[PDB]
């Protein structure tokens, strides 16, 4: 009981199985031909039931590209969905969409595979302890403290410094954890993941981690679902052996973008902006399956691309409702030369409840985002009027303002090509001290120019010596 | 395989039969011009006609060649000037070359490159000192018409000349006259002696506008693959994709986005990911590119550019206003970016310059504030002067490159605070003077850098004591 | 001085009532060209939906 | 059989059945003459051209005149070509329609050679490459928008803001020094202008080297649409066949890109962008790939561009900006504020500003008048606030500058003089560089700003201040 091919549409395909037994939605096909005469050519492809139509017929969407395809060849039913390996042996490893090793180590000898798609946890078995987890980044330490356990979304357009942010995260949080890592690269580059992966092998970072790819060049198909491979190799490290595990995704909007481009060929109607008419649930069966049950946690770090600044764009949108903690980047920051370019208003997270942070970890997070408040509101002012016609308080304001928007700035260990400098971390308690200082008046001497690309406030003092003032 | 036309118009065909084709395959009509399938529905065949459609008639008989789209390459193209398909165009001959390749192909996987650590040098120090490109870069070029966009992509390919480096520049829907210019102008400054053209211009059939920047993709590959490296241009990717739009909607494909299809994204990434760095294993081969867009008013937020700007390992942001308030070549330093910036140069111009890019930045953010804050306290004064003088060291006349050992003195007094007397007008004078007088008095130091390609302390001191000499002549 | 300091106060009181009117005139037609843009990105966007439901 | 049958019938476009096998090709034009047989029917004369292959031995073809009195099973005629049009010297100082039928009263033109409207543009081989500049007299596209000879110039702008007024003062000037063949077409036009251009040629003497050719307003959209071709078939001849240079006037070169989308919208096609047909960069390219110079002989053309709004982002105009050596944007601002010709010394450029080209005394004049002017465009944002008290020192002394500057690029134009009863005049290229170099330096600084308006040489600023005397 076979199938053959009917249509080749680009990315989708149409196959028709005439003895009726239809495989269901979500299963894998295989297409495995050899070539009968000179003018053929051999085919290794894989595709997944998305639909099925009235004679006989599915709709399939492919995971590689579709060319040299005929239409009547045979196609075989696996009978159960994309089965990815899972178990101890997969760490230190690198792998493709399917689940197979991109790397030249051999075969993964895992007694065990299971699917990607999997029923979500129930309600009955969640957990939500509430605990501080620190960076060295003195941004994200105190107005945005990241949820052991929750998920954490990285806003941004194009080139503001989202990958240069998380790259530095997870040398910084996997650094100083004991538990297992995965990384998945949702449509990026391969000239990152290759970097990535040195910087691993150098460090000795792999023995404790898992790597998915299927990058940009990939078709539609394949760039959708390299998420779920990256997410059923997390959840086995959860459920079965109970340890805590970190998820770190770059460009969660590509996997967005690839549903929208395979679905105008499925037949869907259009919707808002070009997207499919099945957006918020196609992203939530994604993000409802990264929580911590009662077994173990997933902490999550994702970086999500704005496509033009724009916030209220789909994708975006229909993502910040599932986050623990949001970071925004602002290409204004990041053209003064301010990096890593977090937006001090617009960033929040579950964390800034005074139940649950210190007392002045509350009170210089809120004074900071005041006075950089009404600072926002008056600069404007100032470019028609002119700095001479505000009064003194505004005047006060102004001096400080510069000077703390300055000091968020902090040179990363990953940056030194970018910055030339060797890069800092700073613990939480000089975070916090530092800010305090600035927001009191007590460096009202020290010039603006002294919190560029600086760690911790000794060094702003000492520098301003070096500046001979 | 064989098959007949059921329906003719705009350059797009629909053939019945033709059971065996295969996806992507090139077909031939009974007139002699090709094609090539892109759909196959349960009962047609739909085919994208590549050249002169007006001799095909409803009726007529089309026939299976038994091959995927491909493209002739070698060293013998050299010189040459061709169209997007194995066929020259100049009054020179046959081509003659070795062997033919596909022209859609798998980039290089994560294990088979190597990160980028060696210079793709412009000459140009806007560029080379902020910018800089690194041999298996992608880099991308943006701004609207007439803003200088062509001059720096040629400025780059005639400052290979010393280098073992192979250039190709295609020209995706371009004015046959500026195509005769460009020709001519590589000429004049001996750049064809290393050089291909690949040309598609506006008036070819449209899916000839499509596989141009393939096609020419393929020919700079080949040289990557020996061990050799390789510069790839696109004379405009955002007229690469109007021409897409067109035999999409002609095949009746629904839209998406502004009025371009579902897989505009897929397009130019296919294309730019084939650029890379190979490792050791590989043979250390290098394939770098430079696409070109072009935006309607000077604005970088629409869908194409876009697109590009999410795909490449950096970009070059060029301004009107800039260009019409004296400030050439027009580059914005603060929307301007390398992914692989630092790594991509010489030891002397990170010892120089490592810095440049976040100190232009405060004072591009200090220029708004002081002209309407009236006051300038003596740190501000301090680093006023000092971005004044930057930004005019970092200015640059056409036609006239700098060697990365000359870029590396200028910048290195620059930066190092030996012309705060020297008046702002008065620096375009010191600049050129100082340069000459180098090559003059003990070069010695210009020929010692070119060689270990470093700053030490001996050519600190060699350098400190000659830029006394000069200064000793002033008020 | 009394003179001076009277005509001062009423050129600053004249010079700034021109440029609130000036500034209050800028908002109005920025208002309604704000209006027409509005109006356009919400006709173009339905016709592209629609076009797109045509099609399919 | 030769002939055809028609089987639908809507607006301009029309469907033909011919003879299994026996079909007409792509672009033929085909023939209905129908002589009414009883009085409920009409009779009619009438061409079109096959414009798509659709399958069952069916054709779809576009009408070249209306549709209004076709009747469904009417027999079709084949022609065997395109639209062909009588071509050679018996051409010149004779009107025609787009089907190269002549609408001058004049008697026939005799059929010595017909060419076919639809032929492929010179090779790159062929092309020639070569810059000089060719003198017009108007003092801003001389000094910031200079015209290439054997190149294109497109003069972009919205609805009474000069265009027509600007190309009859270019026919006025360069066909007056060009002393060749001059062609012009109007396309999608006024036939009052037509008519006042026809008769001004016949007192002047000029229509001996010319030919003319008219699609106007009324007509239908497959006229429209093949007239720009019909006036080019007939400018390449002389610069193919008898080595000539030649010049193209083209009124109204986005009606051609408007008519291609009100048919293309009939034919069944898919939309784009603004509703504009999926065709409009290949159809503009096909047009004015064969507008070039090559080495037997120059066409250089001028080109009126319309606007759909004061919106230069719309398809058409944004089309074409990629095909032209000099670009001139008109503005509805200096139109309003009495600055004629209303063209923006910002937004117009062309290919011949370059160092090598131009003089260097030329460059340094226009490049320092563009800084000035976009430095004072900077300014105009604040000063529509707060005004010019708040401004000192370089600030002010450069509005001063910029405003007697956007002055001295108005002129008094020779067609113009029916509109007001100043006289025209013809600036040369010398007079241009040094009033505006004068006025840069600051030598002319005393004089007052009203002293620039309407003024031919620098010298005449000078009297004017005097009469002034202020
Ligand atoms: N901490 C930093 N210090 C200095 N420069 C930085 C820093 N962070 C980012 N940059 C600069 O900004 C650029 C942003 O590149 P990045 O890879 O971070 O883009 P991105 O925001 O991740 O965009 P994308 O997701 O599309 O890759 C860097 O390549 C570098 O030039
Ligand atoms: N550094 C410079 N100094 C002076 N003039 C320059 C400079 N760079 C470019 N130009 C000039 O400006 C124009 C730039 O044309 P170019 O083709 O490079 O721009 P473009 O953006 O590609 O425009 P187009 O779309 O027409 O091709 C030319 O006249 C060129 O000679
Ligand atoms: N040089 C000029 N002097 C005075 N009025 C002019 C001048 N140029 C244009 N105009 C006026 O502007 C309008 C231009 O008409 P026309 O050239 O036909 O407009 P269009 O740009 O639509 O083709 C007319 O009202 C005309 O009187
Ligand atoms: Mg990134
Ligand atoms: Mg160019
Ligand atoms: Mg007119």
């Amino acid at each position: 009981t076979r199938g053959r091919v009917i249509q080749v549409m680009g990315p989708v395909v149409d196959v028709k199985f005439e003895n009726g037994h239809l495989p269901a939605i979500y299963n894998a096909l295989k297409i495995q031909h050899k070539a009968r005469n000179e003018n053929e050519v051999d085919i290794d492809l894989t595709l997944e039931v998305a639909l099925h139509l009235g004679d006989d017929t599915v709709r399939t969407i492919a995971m590689a590209s579709t060319d040299g395809l005929i239409r009547g060849m045979e196609v075989i039913d696996t009978g159960a969905p994309i089965s990815v390996p899972v178990g101890p042996e997969t760490l230190g490893r690198m792998f493709d969409v399917l689940g197979e090793p991109i790397d030249e180590k051999g075969p993964v000898k895992a007694k065990k595979r299971w699917p990607i798609h999997r029923p979500p946890p129930s309600l009955s078995e969640q957990s939500t302890e509430d605990e501080i987890l620190e960076t060295g980044i003195k941004v994200i330490d105190l107005l945005a403290p990241i949820p052991k356990g929750g998920k954490i979304g990285l806003f941004g357009g194009a080139g503001v410094g989202k990958t240069v942010l998380i790259m530095e995260l997870i040398r910084n949080i996997a650094y100083e954890h004991k538990g297992f890592s995965v990384f998945a690269g949702v449509g990026e580059r391969s000239r990152e993941g290759n970097e990535l992966w040195l910087e691993m092998k150098e460090s000795g970072v792999l023995d404790n981690t898992v790597l998915v790819f299927g990058q940009m060049n990939e078709p539609p198909g394949a760039r959708f679902r390299v998420a779920l491979t990256g997410l059923t190799m997390a959840e086995y490290f959860r459920d079965e052996e109970g340890k805590d595990v970190l998820l770190f995704i770059d460009n969660i909007f590509r996997f967005a973008q690839a549903g929208s481009e395979v679905s105008a060929l499925l037949g869907r109607m259009p919707s808002e902006v070009g997207y499919q008419p099945t957006l918020a649930t196609e992203m939530a069966e994604l993000q409802e399956r990264i929580t911590s049950t009662r077994r173990g946690s997933i902490t999550s770090v994702q970086a999500i691309y704005v496509p033009a600044d724009d916030l209220t764009d789909p994708a975006p949108a229909t993502t910040f409702a599932h986050l623990d903690a949001t970071i925004v980047l602002s290409r204004e920051l990041a053209e003064k030369g301010i990096y890593p370019a977090v937006d001090p208003l617009q960033s929040t997270s579950r964390i800034m409840d005074p139940r649950i942070v210190s007392e002045e970890h509350y009170e210089v997070a809120r004074r900071v985002r005041e006075i950089l408040q009404r600072y926002k509101d008056l600069q404007d002012i100032i470019a028609i009027l002119g700095m001479e016609e505000l009064s003194e308080e505004d005047k006060l304001i102004v001096q400080r303002a510069r000077k703390i928007q300055r000091f968020l700035s902090q040179p990363f260990h990953v940056a030194e090509h970018f910055t030339g400098r060797p890069g800092k971390y700073v613990p939480i308690e000089d975070t916090i001290r530092g800010f305090k200082e600035i927001l009191d008046g007590k460096l009202d001497d020290v010039p603006e120019q002294a919190f560029y690309m600086v760690g911790t406030i000794e060094e702003a003092v000492e520098k301003a010596k070096k500046m001979k003032k | 395989d064989v098959g007949t036309v059921i329906q003719v118009g705009d350059g797009i065909a629909r053939a019945h039969g033709l059971d065996n084709v295969m996806s992507g395959e090139l077909v031939e009509f009974a007139n002699g011009v090709m094609g090539m399938a892109l759909n196959l529905e349960e009962n047609n065949v739909g085919i994208v006609i590549l050249g002169p459609y007006t001799g095909i008639k409803e009726g007529d008989e089309v026939r299976r060649t038994g091959r995927i789209m491909e493209v002739p390459v070698g060293e013998e193209l050299i010189g040459r000037v061709v169209n997007a398909l194995g066929q020259p165009i100049d009054g020179k001959g046959p081509i003659n070359a070795k062997e033919f390749r596909p022209v859609e192909r798998k980039a290089p996987g994560v294990v088979d490159r190597q990160p980028v650590k060696e210079p793709l040098q412009t000459g140009i120090k806007a560029i080379d000192a902020m910018i800089p490109i690194g041999r298996g870069q992608r880099e991308l070029i943006i701004g609207d018409r007439q803003t200088g966009k062509t001059a720096i992509a040629i400025d780059t390919i005639i400052n290979q000349k010393g280098q073992d480096v192979i250039c190709i520049y295609v020209a995706i829907g371009q004015k046959q006259s500026t195509v005769a210019q460009v020709v001519k102008t590589l000429e004049e400054h001996g750049a064809m002696e290393y050089t291909i053209v690949v040309a598609a211009t506006a008036s070819d059939p449209a899916a000839l506008q499509y596989i141009a920047p393939y096609a020419g993709c393929a020919m700079g590959e080949y040289f990557r693959d020996k061990g050799k490296h390789a510069l790839v241009v696109y004379d405009d990717l955002s007229k690469h994709a109007v021409a897409y739009r067109q035999i999409s909607l002609l095949l009746r494909r629904p839209p998406g986005r502004e009025a371009y299809p579902g897989d505009v994204f897929y397009l130019h990434s296919r294309l730019l990911e084939r650029a890379a760095k190979l490792s050791d294993e590989k043979g250390g081969g290098s394939l770098t590119a430079l696409p070109i867009i072009e935006t309607q008013a000077g604005d970088v937020s629409a869908y194409i550019p876009t697109n590009v700007i999410s795909i490449t390992d950096g970009q070059i942001y060029l301004e009107s206003d800039l260009f019409y308030s004296g400030i050439r070549p027009a580059i914005n330093v603060g929307l301007s970016v390398s992914r692989v910036g630092g790594a991509a140069q010489i030891k002397a111009m990170k010892q120089v310059a490592g810095k440049l890019r976040l100190d232009l930045a405060q004072y591009r953010e200090l220029q708004a504030f002081a002209q309407f804050a009236s006051d300038l306290d003596e740190a501000t004064r301090a680093q006023l002067e000092r971005g004044q003088r930057m930004t005019e060291i970092l200015k640059q006349p056409q036609y006239s490159p700098m060697p990365v050992e000359k870029q590396v003195v200028i910048i290195y007094a620059g930066t190092n605070g030996y012309l705060d007397d020297i008046p702002v007008e008065k620096v375009k004078e010191f600049e050129d003077g100082f340069l000459e007088y180098i090559e003059s008095k003990h070069p010695d130091i210009l020929e010692e850098i070119r060689e270990k390609k470093a700053l030490d302390d001996e050519l600190e001191e060699k350098l400190k004591k000659a830029i006394k000499e000069f200064k000793a002549t002033f008020k | 001085l009394l003179d001076a300091k009277a005509s001062e106060h009423a050129a600053r009181m004249t010079a700034m009532k021109n440029a609130t009117d000036n500034a209050n005139e800028l908002i109005r037609t920025l208002t309604l060209s704000y209006n027409r843009a509005r109006q356009a990105a919400i006709t173009q966007e339905i016709t592209e939906i629609v076009a797109g439901a045509n099609a399919l």
